C-alpha cells in the first residue's frame, strides 16, 4: 500500500491502534 | 551563585501528543533555543517550540532508543546516537531539508570538534575514531591495548582547543597521535571529562590538573554521576546513575567545586540539560516499570533561580 | 526565528509501517536475549498480549507496538549502565513548497 501516512492523516500509533 | 541555582521551579510539561505512552529519552535545545529536541524509545526525534508547546516536526533517524543529541554550533548540523541498532550513530543536515549525511555504523556515542567543528570524535568499545565532516573519511584511530582502563561507559573526547584527546582514562596528543598519559583507575564505568577552562580533568570524584596531573580535589558526592555544564563553565549538574536512575540531581560550583544543592524531582531521571542563558533546565522523567506494563516517559522545563 | 526542516515522519507509506513493525519486533527479540535475561523477554511478552490484546481487545498490531516499546526502554536502561555483553533507511522529506 502505497499511501503515504500524512496523506491518510495518520500517525504510526493511530495507524495501528485503527484496523 | 548558591542562591540561583539552588532554587527551580517546574513551568511545563511535554509529551508525545498522538501516544498513549510517553517514551522520550532524551534532550537539547537547539541552536538557537526556539526548540526542545526529544528524541523517543522507538528512533524517532521531535521538535517542540517552547514558547507555544506545539509539537512542529518528526523526524525518523534509527530503530532504537536515541541516547544523544549534539546540535552543530551554527545550527547547520545534528550528531545522533541510538542503543543497539546499526548504524547507531549518524550525521544530519538541518537546513531546509532533514537528510543523512554520514553514518557511524558501529560507534556508539559521538561528538564535535570543540574549537572549530570540521571534525567528528566517535568511539566503539575502547576504541576512538576521528572523522573529517566534509569527505567522512576515518583521519585516525587510538588504541593502545597495554594502556586501557576498559570503562563500561568509555565516551572518548576532545579538550577544548582540540589538540588533546581523553579516550578511556588515556591522554592522547593528536598532533603525534601518541599517548601522553595513563590516568589512575579509581571506579569500573566513568571515563572522564575536559573542564571547560581547558586546566582540569575530572574522572568521576577525582580532579586532575592537566598541566602537572596533580590530583587537586575529591569530590565525593560526584560518583556514578553523569556530568553537564552550564554555558559558561560556572556551574555543573549531576544526576546519579547506579532501575538504578536516580531520582535527584545536584549543582555545584564548578570553580572550587562546592556543593551547592540536591533537588528531589520524584521521577527517575533520564537525562539533562541546559540552555545558554540559565534561564531553563529540562529533564527527562520517568514514572512506572516493566512490572507494571507502564513506562511513561515525560520532559519537565524548569525556571532556573524562582522557587 | 529560527527555522527547521519539514517532518519526514508522515512520509513513510501505510505498507512501509506495517513491514517496519513486523521487522522490528523480530530483531528486538534476537538482540535482547543477548543481554537480558531470557525469561524477562518471555514475560514481559505474554502479559502485554493477556492486558491488550486479550483483555483490552487492541489488534496485534497495537499489541506489538506497545510491547515493543517497553523492550527499547528496558534496552535503553540497560545500555546506559554499560555493556560488556558477550534495513531500508529514512523516508524522504516531503517536497519542498507542500
Ligand atoms: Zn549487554
Amino acid at each position: 500500500n502505497p499511501t503515504r501516512l500524512r496523506e491518510a492523516s495518520k500517525s504510526r500509533v493511530q495507524l495501528f491502534k485503527d484496523d | 551563585r548558591h542562591l540561583i541555582f539552588s532554587r527551580f521551579r517546574p513551568i511545563s510539561v511535554f509529551r508525545e501528543a498522538n501516544e498513549d505512552e510517553s517514551g522520550f529519552t532524551c534532550c537539547a535545545f537547539s541552536a538557537r533555543e526556539r526548540f526542545l529536541m526529544l528524541g523517543t524509545c522507538t528512533g524517532q526525534l521531535k521538535l517542540y517550540n517552547v514558547f507555544s508547546g506545539q509539537e512542529e516536526a518528526s523526524y525518523n533517524c534509527h530503530n532504537s532508543a536515541i541516547t544523544h543529541l549534539e546540535p552543530s554550533r551554527d545550527g547547520s548540523l545534528l550528531l545522533t546516537s541510538a542503543t543497539w541498532s546499526q548504524p547507531l550513530s549518524a550525521l544530519w543536515g538541518m537546513k531546509s531539508v532533514f537528510d543523512m549525511k554520514h553514518s557511524f555504523t558501529e560507534d556508539h556515542y559521538v561528538e564535535f570538534s570543540k574549537h572549530s567543528q570540521d571534525r567528528v570524535i566517535g568511539t566503539k568499545g575502547d576504541i576512538a575514531h576521528i572523522y573529517d565532516i566534509q569527505t567522512g573519511n576515518k583521519l585516525l584511530t587510538l588504541f593502545n591495548p597495554d594502556l586501557a582502563n576498559n570503562y563500561k561507559r568509555n565516551c572518548a573526547t576532545f579538550n577544548p582547543t582540540d589538540d588533546l584527546v581523553l579516550n578511556d582514562g588515556v591522554l592522547w596528543d593528536v598532533r603525534s597521535a601518541q599517548a601522553i598519559h595513563k590516568f589512575d583507575k579509581f571506579n569500573m564505568n566513568i571515563s572522564g571529562v575536559f573542564h571547560p577552562n581547558g586546566l582540569e580533568v575530572i574522572i568521576n570524584t577525582e580532579i586532575w590538573d592537566l598541566r602537572t596531573f596533580h590530583l587537586l580535589h575529591t569530590v565525593p558526592a560526584l560518583d556514578q554521576c553523569r556530568v553537564v555544564f552550564n554555558h559558561t563553565g560556572t556551574v555543573m549538574y549531576g544526576a546519579m546513575l547506579q532501575s538504578p536512575f536516580g531520582s535527584s540531581f545536584r549543582t555545584f560550583n564548578a570553580t572550587d567545586y562546592k556543593p551547592i544543592a540536591t533537588i528531589d524531582v520524584k521521577r527517575n531521571i533520564f537525562d539533562l540539560c541546559t540552555d545558554t542563558k540559565d534561564c531553563y533546565l529540562a529533564v527527562i522523567e520517568n514514572q512506572g516499570s516493566m512490572d507494571a506494563l507502564n513506562m511513561d516517559t515525560v520532559c519537565r522545563l524548569y525556571e532556573v533561580g524562582r522557587q | 526565528r529560527e527555522r527547521i526542516p519539514p517532518g519526514n515522519s508522515g512520509e513513510e507509506t501505510i505498507g512501509e509501517a506495517f513491514d517496519w513493525l513486523d521487522r522490528t519486533v523480530e530483531e528486538i527479540n534476537r538482540a535482547a536475549v543477548n543481554h537480558l535475561p531470557r525469561e524477562l523477554i518471555f514475560q514481559v511478552w505474554r502479559r502485554s498480549w493477556e492486558y491488550w490484546h486479550d483483555e483490552m481487545g487492541m489488534s496485534v498490531s497495537y499489541t506489538k507496538y506497545r510491547y515493543l516499546c517497553l523492550i527499547q526502554k528496558a534496552m535503553f536502561m540497560h545500555c546506559k549502565k554499560g555493556c560488556r555483553c558477550l534495513r531500508p533507511g529514512p523516508p524522504p522529506p516531503p517536497p519542498p513548497g507542500l
